[PDB]
């Protein structure tokens, strides 16, 4: 036997998924996103006021880039268009202490506010490398947005669009 | 009459007959099965509850590396390596990420240094020409899921449709309250309604080799349950 | 002067005690108990829902046995008889991280439920070594059940049977 | 329409034109300015709130040390050194308290041991006669304050009159909730009402050298804010 | 613009300040104060029941002195006169675990009671080195009294005397 | 008129005359006494309260190890070793679990590695033939209790009948609020109603050797009390 489950499901995103995308990045090029999350069809995903990130962003030589580096998560509507009203997690790079912050409640770093993503909406991870630094690679890097395995950390909440009578309201 | 208990990759509550171990498919990646859990003779039922119940899984692979007169000391691996809980300092990893053993000299092979994300390693010692060595790095870059069987092979389906990765598995430090694992899922299975774990990955897996030094069992899976007697 | 005390006393058990007993064990013989706790006369003891254990079970050569090893604490009435109705701490071995788990609140492994032990009732520590491993020794090993010195952990609660009027009730419980 | 954001010693929300960096006065100690924050073209206002808002500041100095045939391996510094978060064990300081770099050999210079409060250091390597080395110890024994400008130079005054020391700054471990910094003060400044940090200390400061190995920026200041868009 | 502030201000004291004073000390001379805090004019200060201290008292050679060493904070009126009625923080030295105790809530050593200091009142830090030990230096040492940057710890509360009408009352208190 | 105070293994409030130190019995294990506390000339009373009051106790043993031309670098000990607060990494133990000192060369003897639960050690250096070395590992595998004396030797009894072990003593990290020790017991003793600690263990103990490097005192006991003046 199996136990029934709700439509809401708790997950944790990362690099090696299909619907997410990525690309390499060079120094001094903030407008080039290294990660492009993209809403699947017939799905909505939700993020409450605070959810962790694991912003691993290393060099080709597997070294975290300069602490002067900065990360900006950013919502985007359709049209592949950035948006300012609606933005999460403006931070540096040189502040995470990767090896612990993936684990510890205090080193953990959450969002600024909540978020919702319709069937087709983009989110981008812009990376301000100052200049003259080492280039970015993605295969030597990871990323997350939730801690669903643990018991103190939050996680991403996915729903299928069909399973709602408030779907029209959340579409508005 | 509900009491919590623990399972293993070996025997225990099953006598090594109501459980099996198995390798995986590599050349075509397939979400194959490596381990099952058949209900034995006695029990009325078993229960698993992610978000309440724990899990542990320590996977390692195997290879074979010769040696040379002008031996290299250096190796590369087609299996991505990461730490477990923190740094790659083999002294304080909470269990090593690599094990090595020379075959000619029936002895360990200690490590000097690791090329971390390069997925290469430097050793401490100097192997000899035609000398065989067996390694057991950990396994990453692979999924995992659970499922169920209706006494034949007709699957009910799956516990929780979404997978989980193994590099992540290593990353979360086991052995720490709160930082423990608690997946999602809630199930029940009675006599002969066996469970089977599934894994999809390129690389192999290893349960035993009979030459692995540390305790006869290269890998393990261990788990908590809530049993009705 | 000395301050008066209650019959209830908070303690922590271990190997080098008189009433406890032990023995060496070989691989592939889970039915052999390496530790045999044994109710003293006129002394009930008690364990609440959660109390630490330090299952230090090493080799002759001073090495923790195989991680596939398992430990099963288990209640026993008289007659040297095991019992399924009443059992604590079914767990592995190569999990505890000895060096810190005797200390930290987090590693600290508590029991599954409570327990009571009349003036003569046995408890056993079965040790499932898989096979072909290194044997067990006790002198190079320890074991505990409580955290009485500290301030966050729990401890074992002993009472002298004479200082109660519910002793007949607990005797009926058994 | 209030959203939190982060600032830097470089560019970011200012394009490296509405911000400047600067050294300090040493021979006469003066509570000089090292860094500003001009509001750029766009914003309606900015807000800082100590006891709610965070801060980070990693200051280092610079010197120049030759070498010798019978090289010393040993140095003294006129800038008091302390740890950051705990011991002086360079492996686990959460960032080093010293950096070194040989100039002739365009390579690092690793450390063997530190004479802790003596403010002397032992090195791992052996420099050569007439060989130049650049060091970047951290900066201690100095104050810090904030202030404000009314579009000209007419100061409103200061955020919070009392200062704060930098050895203390290093001492409190950054990167830990609760153990974070939260100063005292509460302000607001609109377009061209620039802010300027101030520092009073004997020793110099260094933002850049173009030969510092680790990422082009010898020091940094970073900070949280609550912006109205 | 700047935000207005109260007269009350939350601070943390230390060595390198103008009004504080210090001096070196030799072994077996407990009556020598190594630190002499000294009320500034027109500035009352205040300490509630519990506030941290960082009694960093090391050797010339940069080493914490003998653990048998002791520290006694002590109030003093004018006349350079010690006082028993009013005294804080009688404790040892080789106890604090410096490296973390400046940080953690748990090590963090709070006072015995509260305190108030008028425009000229002294406080002293007597240091009982047993004998025959290493002498004291200050430049290789520090000292503190508060945790004002953080969010769990307490801090020293200063007020300017002009901004009150109870100053006469506190003057009568002394 | 009640004020808290601290005691020591040496002098202090007793002048090294109202206190004594002592070794123990080894060949027959006996719950012997190692240290007393006689009330001195002055006090009205003393009070101890476990569950309110603290304790510290750092015990070490002694041995004697020669050397050899083809010196071993390796030793075994008949005294079980454990860490103190966490790992066995001598750099960060909060005080070492072993001390060593060569006698011929009046100098320390640094450690390379420890065979952890094997109760064997590897050293860093190479001793010489007929060269003497003194070690001071910590003491484990032993009990402890308190008791009392009625001015003669007629014991009132004991503070708290149940014992406490020393490996456990080392295990609990001293120097941490909450993680401190607070035993059970509540007593009072006036003039000449001396107290005596007791220990039952196989191995010896050491208070002094006059050749131990670190501060004349091999071990210690220290304790808090609440005194009536």
């Amino acid at each position: 036997n199996i136990g029934n489950l709700s439509a809401e499901k708790q997950i944790s995103l990362y690099d090696g998924q299909p619907f997410i995308s990525e690309q390499d990045v060079a120094a001094g090029d903030p407008n080039t996103p290294a990660l492009t999350i993209e809403g699947p069809d017939g799905y909505v995903i939700a993020v409450d006021a605070g959810t962790p990130i694991a912003p691993e962003f290393r060099d080709s030589n597997g070294e975290k880039l300069d602490p002067s580096t900065r990360v900006i998560v950013q919502k985007c509507d359709r049209q592949g268009n950035p948006l300012g009203d609606g933005i999460i997690f403006n931070d540096t790079l040189g502040r995470f202490n990767y090896n612990k912050m993936r684990t510890d409640p205090d080193y953990m770093r959450k969002t600024a506010k909540s978020l919702m993503v319709d069937e087709r909406e983009i989110v981008k991870v812009f990376v301000d490398v100052p200049d003259g630094a080492n280039g970015y690679d993605a295969e030597r890097s990871r990323f997350t947005l939730g801690d669903d395995t643990s018991d103190f950390g939050k996680a991403v909440e996915i729903v299928d669009h069909d399973d709602l009578t408030e779907g029209e309201t959340q579409a508005v | 009459q509900t009491q919590e208990y623990t399972l293993s990759h070996t025997g225990g509550l099953l006598g090594s007959s109501k459980v099996t171990t198995a390798s995986n498919q590599t050349a075509p990646q397939r979400e194959t099965a490596i381990i099952s859990f058949e209900v034995p003779r006695k029990f009325s039922e078993i229960e698993y509850v992610g978000q309440r119940d724990a899990t542990r899984f320590v996977p390692r692979t195997t290879e074979e590396i010769t040696g040379t007169a002008n031996d290299d000391t250096v190796v590369q691996l087609q299996a991505n390596i990461q730490p477990i809980a923190g740094e790659e300092d083999m002294a304080d990893q909470d269990y090593p990420v690599v094990v090595a053993y020379n075959v000619t000299q029936g002895a360990q092979v200690e490590i000097a240094d690791v090329n971390y994300a390069t997925d290469e390693v430097t050793l401490a010692t100097d192997p000899a020409d035609g000398d065989t060595v067996k390694l057991w790095p950990i396994m990453g870059d692979g999924e995992v899921q659970f499922r169920l069987v209706n006494q034949f092979g007709q699957e009910e389906g799956r516990v929780y449709p979404w997978a989980t990765p193994l590099y992540r598995w290593h990353d979360f430090p086991q052995l720490k309250r709160g930082r423990e694992i608690n997946l999602h899922g809630s199930v029940t299975w009675q006599e002969n309604e066996t469970v089977e774990v599934l894994l999809d990955a390129p690389q192999a897996i290893t349960w035993e080799d009979a030459d692995y030094p540390e305790g006869q069992y290269v890998s393990t899976f261990e788990q908590d349950v809530e049993i009705t007697l």
